[PDB]
């Protein structure tokens, strides 16, 4: 009821799942599928139980290379997984009924495990699932062996690493796709700490449900930060709609009308057409053999731009098979948009000034790496706000394997445990479901 | 309350430190003017400084703690919190530092005390603090020789001791006179020179401070033959180790 | 016969160390010391030159009313004053720091799969050569690709250069021996076994940054400037793009993927980032040290040099500048190394472990701990009273707890080959120690001590923890004097017994084997005794751009 | 319930409230009081309306002595409080019947704002409630007065201070109880980064419900630290129970028994014949005149010796009424207590550990302060469990004016705005309440 726009809402082929929702339906503040998607990932812990036994027996623990000669302990701990896992779980859970799980995967080498979200209702933050995941395992494995009080500090090393004398849990044998509180480049970051490579892996290289977990996790951080509070909610709910939810089939087809054959400039050429056919712009001013274009409405002409810069680096990324152009395409959708329009980019030029560091840093000696290992919490990609990420989720889904650190590299524990949940690996589907059921609750 | 474990004299000497039953033996009598030029906090006649109004004065909050807990005199007057220092020597001082600090809060109200290897300190509202410090300088808890009031350089507890048997002091405090066997303060506890010296009497003798002393040496008493002392050191390390892993 | 450090009791006072009265007052004060004279002398210049009074001896209470000490450094015929171990006055202890504080351990082995996956060109020992002379040109800070780029003067930058180790034999031949740590040179036969089978058929760089960019700069800036010449070097050597995508994947690596920091970052409060004191763990100091490849056969020797490489950085250089400042915390440190002090009381304890039990051949069990820890506590503290003039000199409680507390510590980890009991024997030294005397140290010197009984075995999120892998930043150990650099040597302690050829990370103990570093790390103590005589010649020295 | 303890419930004048409580109706897992007290900790900003004023007409922003000649703004902000605290609610608020709190405070020159639950639900920590807060109050300001986009600047600046040049809201005039996720000295300390000033101001100097407060978060930190997890639950539960909540009236009575003449030694004599009377300890071993005591219950040892702890600080720094002194009560009540018993002090030594430190670095050159500005993310006082920062609390509610850095000096703020929450001001009554509430539940 505070905003009058409503969207039509689409799968990830191209299907009309549900027709004329009000645009707060898909709010972060409103979504309860969304809501649900976040309070997992703040609560879910990938466990490598192969790991601990493998650091335990040959006492290499700590951090790399690192190893205590003479601390060597033999325990068959993926042989007795079932049994961990169960003890392990008596601590995790607050009661017999709660939403805790804990499944074991790969034979008993690895583990799924959700921390009850009763531990999360009176906490401060999310450490609250590696810390009480941890603590339960190292206990857990302690009682299953009798571990002796003179041995059972290697345990602890095994699963939790080099902390506290490193600050990060170095060395560790359990992940999270958030990163710890301290690694926050400002307060309200925390949803912006997640590696590309990890979206990726929890999405099996599904290029748009990708880009739907990416844009879900950028703009639920957007309102944490209070960017998307008062004068600039719209604009950031417009852009999860049209960037990210594929509202209107847009995204769709302009990947559609130009994947064949088409370049980042023809995707240019038929979002502006679209614009203006759907009265988004009109020209506001004829120079000499140039009309420059204006809107009444700049938050949906952002919403169109972001559309079609999507749907850009699908058809440039993915007609390279290869993810390492998406910073030219964020770069030059923008430049080239402007130039043809006369109308700021996306994001008013933040995007374009991302792509630039990006480019750079992906590309030279500095520093950065390939798109795979950036985040919005990353100093190189953080200034955009939630219309950057996104793209790059896409162009990495989209790579066939021409990057060193793809996700198979960074991200096998996070593939193998958090594509397991549904709502992290098909995201587009369950938010898309839920706006449908709150939809006259708006 | 049994206070500390063990068989000896000095494990005795902890104990009896420690209970407010045990009567301190004076040793001398030092007057009321002289452990306020001692101190050095404030002069003789001068009244006290206030560090906030008296509690009579002000509105406390309705709690039932500052109801049940009767404050000392000097928390009511609203005094200062000053303090007194000491030195003991490792050479058979009759008090030693965590003697004294398990002393004061078993003998003491409101006490902020501290314990240290060279220096042990008391802090508390003034008035309070200059009764305390009667007793502190009057009884066995004080010996002129192997003691030392020193509220800065501390330097000495661990040092040999000169040829009369006193404890280095770098301010030289405590002042040994060869021809009369007495020893005098000539400086307050900071070091400031006193208008007329306090006599602190005469050291104890070599026998008088092996039955006093509580620090444990092999030429005294050793602490490794106080086996019941010992057990229950290490008891409490074991006790504590298992703890920590599981309770 | 006599204990080790009667000689040093002997060169410091006129008495005999066993007697019990002195003579005070009548020394001059602070004109009894050269030193303190040097000093008056300098102040009085000083202050003249600047118009700002400064160094003064009548300025508070007068130095030097007892015997001002000269000091032994243990295992040296040299004796000093205390100042001249006081890391400002001392060029040997700022070097040692300088070498740490500029190194960074960097693996080829991602960078070699970029050129060889994603680039399609080939890898061989001859390639490698060719990026090592490539990468020693552009380390120091010179060019390789543009035109018209300034340079680092060289001499200024001398002491910068990369080095590569591997524990394949035949591929270390191959490389140019001058840009190659020889493992089978520098280590004893079973040692050098041990050590290139963990690093297998890994190649490793170790590379050391300009000592005068170190200084100017901070720790942190050590594993960038590392990244960013091997980056040109790898352009240079392998004829990349100057500047392409694959360029990305090699800055990745280098700063991210294949690099070990000698210390990583601390947390707000105490906020700094790699490469500073308080992120070394003990594990990597005691491998840092490399006592333990020559003098292998001496467990006490190793684990002594590496209490006394910890005591200097951890006691005078991180807490007493980094985590405070001003006169610092000189002889807290020099307690762990002087006079023989520490290496008296250890022998002892390892002579009692050899005769009852055998070296790593005690239970691993409280008994033992309770045994031997106690044992050599008595004993230590049983020298402090039949010789006055060593309570004398190590004056202070925390200095005479921690010597104690070292050498109950490491006897009882010399006997269980386990760092952990050895631990669990420091906390039950202080206690009986407090018992004894009715004293142990500073005001705040066993908050980690009291709290360390229960914290030695606990496995709870930040308590639990091997040694080896605790260090500075490590919650209970992340303030006090008279702890760390001793924790350093227990972590050694039960390695050195085994005759482990490192002790927690052996890429570490591996990339301090070099001839090339400015410091000696193969002794420690004698290179504190050559910075105290001021005949140590430091990297980063700016003589060259200033006047004459 | 996992545990069969039950426990006497008492409130601050030290009557009955209700009998045989299940132990586990206290945990913060469990009690609604504590979860309600720890998310309006999370969503609770203050604003110093006359602080931003004032900053603005003199262009004082930024912090300590910061100014900018020639950028003053002369803005009415107080004289008009209402509108643009109306205008913030509406943009602060998600929907308009939500629990969204906005209520001025001395005529207007202050404001408390309660920033609604439903951000945090879909947040990953608690730096929405200062962002949304600032950024909804900029906002409101600026629309306000029409502040032109060139000058906008400088409110920003007076609202939020130097961020994000500093990684703090350096000179900022909003405040919280707690502060930025980037200062945790650990993963899970959030709860424990709160100054011991600010839980005595917030509960107007009342010793039993400062005590209460403070030991509400640092044993719900506990659970987030993962440290009250399996085999040390229990003793964390009975440790908030006996020492933070006057179970069994035990903190109590040994203050009434003690307070007119006893002293830390009176207390621990007390304290051990209770704990022989209800046969938590009995005699294990005698020696020569000397009774070696043992438990088969160390937990309730524990929780008992941490009871003696609370009343032993109150009777000597209520006394004194000076704060100083805990550090010395802390080191000294339990260093006494084990050479009176034989058994291990209140958490194994680490609350005498904490205490030496502590005494250490608020009577030396090096750091540290007074008891008021520590907190349980402090790194001296951060070591103990749960059990030394609740006395801390207690000894400066007793505080009669001893101190430079008091409540009064550090969180003036806090105290105006927080304490004006029933829940913050007397959480021993609400907890309480709340225990008896779901006492069949449990
Ligand atoms: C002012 C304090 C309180 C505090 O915060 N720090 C001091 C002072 C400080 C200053 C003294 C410099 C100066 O004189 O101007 C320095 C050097 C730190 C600095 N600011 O550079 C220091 N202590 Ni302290 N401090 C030390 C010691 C100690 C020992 C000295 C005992 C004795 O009998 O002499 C006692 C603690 C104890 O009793 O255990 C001690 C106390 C104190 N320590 C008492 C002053 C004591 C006095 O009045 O004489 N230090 C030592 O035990 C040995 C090492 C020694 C440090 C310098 C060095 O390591 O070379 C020095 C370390
Ligand atoms: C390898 C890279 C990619 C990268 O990550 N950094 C490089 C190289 C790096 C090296 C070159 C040192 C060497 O030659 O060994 C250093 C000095 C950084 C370092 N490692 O110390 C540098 N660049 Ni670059 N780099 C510079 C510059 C530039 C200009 C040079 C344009 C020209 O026409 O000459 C271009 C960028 C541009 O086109 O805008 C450039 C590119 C590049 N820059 C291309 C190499 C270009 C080439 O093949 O020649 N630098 C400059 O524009 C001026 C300052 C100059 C820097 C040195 C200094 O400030 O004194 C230097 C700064
Ligand atoms: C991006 C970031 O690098 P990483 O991606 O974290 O490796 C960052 N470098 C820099 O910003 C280097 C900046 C100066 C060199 C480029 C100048 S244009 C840093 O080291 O923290
Ligand atoms: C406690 C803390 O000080 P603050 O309370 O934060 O001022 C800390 N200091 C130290 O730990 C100093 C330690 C070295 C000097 C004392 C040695 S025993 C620091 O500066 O970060
Ligand atoms: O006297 S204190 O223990 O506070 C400082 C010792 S250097
Ligand atoms: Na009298
Ligand atoms: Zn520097």
């Amino acid at each position: 009821a505070k905003f009058e726009d409503k969207v039509d809402l689409y799968d990830d082929r191209g299907n009309l799942v549900e027709e004329q929702v009000p645009l707060e339906a898909l709010s972060p503040l409103r979504n309860p599928a969304i809501k649900s998607i976040v309070q997992g990932i703040k609560r879910t812990v990938a466990v490598n139980l192969e790991g601990i036994e493998n650091a335990l027996k040959t006492a290499k623990v700590g951090g790399p290379a690192c190893k205590i000669m003479g601390r060597e302990l033999d325990l068959d701990i993926v042989g007795n997984a079932e049994s961990i896992a169960a003890a392990a779980k008596e601590m995790i859970q607050v009661t017999e009924d709660d939403d805790t799980n804990v499944e074991l995967l790969g034979g008993g080498k690895r583990a799924l495990v959700q921390v009850p979200s009763a531990r999360f209702d009176v906490a401060a933050e999310y450490s609250a699932a590696p810390l009480v995941t941890a603590t339960a395992f190292v206990q857990a494995i302690i009682n299953e062996f009798d571990v002796s009080m003179y041995d059972a500090n290697m345990v602890k090393a095994a699963v939790l690493g080099r902390y506290p004398q490193s600050v990060e849990y170095m060395g560790a044998n359990i992940a999270t796709m958030l990163d710890i509180p301290q690694k926050l480049e400002g307060p309200g970051y925390a949803l912006r700490n997640i590696m590309v490579n990890h979206v990726v892996a929890a999405t099996l290289k599904n290029t748009l449900q990708a880009a739907a977990l990416s844009t879900i996790l950028e703009q639920t951080a957007m309102f944490e930060m209070g960017d998307a509070v008062g004068a600039f909610e719209r604009m950031h709910l417009l852009g999860l709609a049209y960037q990210g939810m594929n509202a209107d089939n847009l995204v769709f087809d302009l990947v559609k009308a130009n994947g064949k054959e088409g370049t980042v400039g023809s995707v240019i050429a038929d979002l502006v057409e679209r614009a203006l056919e759907d009265g988004v712009i009109k020209v506001e001013k004829e120079l000499t053999d140039y009309k420059v274009y204006g809107t009444d409405d700049l938050a949906m002409w952002n919403a169109y731009a972001a559309a079609g810069l999507m749907a850009a680096t699908m058809v440039n990324q993915g007609a390279a098979r290869a993810a390492q152009g998406v910073s030219s395409t964020l770069l030059y959708y923008n430049d080239l948009i402007e130039f043809e329009t006369g109308l700021p980019s996306v994001d008013f030029g933040k995007v374009e000034g991302t792509a630039v560091g990006f480019s750079f840093f992906s590309h030279s000696i500095y520093g950065g790496g390939g798109p795979g290992i950036f985040n919005g919490n990353h100093i190189v990609t953080r200034h955009s706000k939630g219309f950057a990420i996104p793209c790059v989720a896409a162009a990495m889904a989209l790579d066939a394997g021409t990057q060193m650190f793809s996700p198979e590299a960074t991200s096998g524990l996070i593939k193998e445990v958090f594509s397991q949940v549904d709502e992290f690996r098909e995201p587009l589907k369950y938010v898309v479901e839920a706006a449908a059921e709150i939809k006259n609750e708006i | 309350a049994q206070y500390y474990p063990g068989t000896t004299k000095v494990a005795q000497n902890r104990r009896n430190f420690c209970n407010p039953e045990y009567e301190l033996e004076k040793l001398r009598e030092i007057s009321d003017e002289d452990v306020v030029k001692i101190l050095g906090h404030r002069a003789p006649g001068e009244e006290y400084p206030s560090v906030h109004p008296p509690l009579e004065e002000m509105d406390e909050p309705e709690d039932a703690i500052r109801e049940m807990v009767e404050p000392i005199d000097g928390a009511k007057a609203g005094d200062r919190v000053r303090y007194i220092q000491f030195t003991d020597s490792m050479y058979f001082a009759p008090a030693q530092p965590y003697v004294r600090s398990r002393a004061y809060l078993c003998r003491y109200r409101g006490a902020d005390a501290g314990t240290l290897s060279g220096r042990q300190i008391i802090e508390t509202r003034e008035r309070d603090l200059e009764k305390i410090s009667k007793e502190l300088l009057e009884t066995e808890f004080f010996d002129p020789a192997r003691s030392g009031v020193r509220g800065k350089s501390v330097h000495g507890h661990s040092l040999r001791l000169d040829e009369d048997g006193m404890m280095f002091d770098m301010l030289r405090r405590q002042i040994y006179n060869k021809d009369t066997g007495r020893v005098e303060m000539v400086k307050n506890q900071i070091g400031d020179e006193l208008d007329e010296p306090v006599d602190l009497g005469e050291p104890l003798d070599e026998e008088t401070l092996m039955e006093k002393t509580t620090i444990y040496r092999v030429d005294g008493e050793a602490y490794r033959d106080d086996v019941e002392a010992v057990e229950i050191m290490q008891r409490i390390h074991v006790l504590r180790s298992q703890g920590g892993f599981n309770l | 016969a006599d204990k080790l450090f009667i000689n040093a009791l002997k060169k410091k006072f006129e008495e005999s160390p066993e007697e019990k009265k002195t003579t005070f007052y009548t020394l001059g004060g602070w004109k009894q010391s050269e030193r303190k004279t040097e000093f008056v002398n300098a102040g009085k210049e000083v202050a003249a030159k600047r118009g700002i009074p400064q160094y003064n001896p009548d300025i508070g209470t007068p130095l030097g009313q007892r015997v001002l000490m000269p000091y032994q450094v243990s295992t040296t015929d040299t004796y000093v004053e205390g100042d001249d171990l006081h890391f400002v006055n001392n060029a040997a202890m700022q070097q040692m720091w300088d070498d740490i504080r500029r190194t960074v351990i960097v693996g080829l082995n991602h960078a070699h799969a970029v050129i060889e996956k994603r680039l399609g060109k080939e890898v061989t020992p001859e390639t490698i050569t060719h990026y090592l002379e490539t990468v020693n040109h552009a380390m120091p800070g010179a060019a390789v690709v543009q035109e018209h780029m300034v340079e680092t003067h060289p001499a200024l930058v001398a002491d910068s250069y990369v080095k590569v180790f591997t524990g394949n034999d035949e591929i270390a031949d191959e490389i140019d021996p001058a840009f190659v740590i020889d493992i089978n040179k520098q280590f004893p036969e079973d040692q050098a076994e041990t050590l290139k089978a963990e690093v297998g058929d890994g190649i490793w760089q170790v590379v050391r940054i300009p000592t005068i960019v170190s200084r100017t700069c901070d720790g942190a800036t050590t594993s960038r400037w590392s990244a960013m010449q091997i980056g040109m070097s790898m352009i240079s050597a392998y004829k990349q793009a100057a500047g392409e995508a694959a360029t990305g994947d090699f800055a990745y690596a280098a700063k991210h993927a294949e690099v070990i920091h000698m210390g990583t970052y601390l947390p707000v409060r105490r906020a700094r980032g790699e490469n500073e004191p308080g992120g070394v763990p003990f594990g990597y100091l005691a491998d840092i040290c490399q006592s333990s490849r020559v003098n292998y056969e001496d467990p006490v020797r190793v684990s002594l040099d590496v209490v006394a490489t910890g005591a200097m950085l951890y006691d005078q250089i991180w807490l007493g500048s980094y985590m405070s400042g001003g006169v610092g915390f000189t002889q807290y440190a020099t307690a762990a190394y002087t006079d023989n002090i520490l290496d008296d009381f250890t022998y002892f304890g390892k002579e009692y472990v050899e005769d009852k039990y055998g070296l790593c051949e005690a239970p691993n069990n409280m008994d033992t701990v309770l045994d031997v820890a106690t044992e050599v506590t008595f004993y230590g503290l049983e020298q402090y009273e039949e010789y006055p003039a060593l309570l004398e000199d190590q004056f202070g409680g925390s200095q005479r707890a921690a010597v104690v507390a070292a050498a109950a510590g490491c006897s009882t980890a010399f006997a269980t080959g386990n760092a952990q009991t050895g631990l669990s024997g420091w906390y039950l030294s202080m206690y009986l120690h407090k018992e004894q005397h009715s004293r142990l140290g500073f005001y705040g010197y066993d908050l980690q001590d009291q709290c360390g009984a229960s914290n030695v075995f606990s496995i709870r999120g930040d308590e639990g923890l091997p040694l080896e892998l605790r260090g500075p930043n490590y919650p209970n150990y992340a303030m006090n004097v008279g702890h760390q650099g001793e924790y350093a040597g227990i972590s050694q302690a039960p390695h050195a017994a085994r005759g482990d050829a490192f002790v927690f990370n052996p890429l570490v103990k591996i990339a301090f084997a070099d001839d090339n570093l400015v410091f000696d790390f193969t002794n420690v103590r004698g290179e504190f005794a050559k910075g105290a005589l001021r005949e140590f010649e430091p990297a980063g020295e700016r003589a060259l751009i200033t006047p004459a």
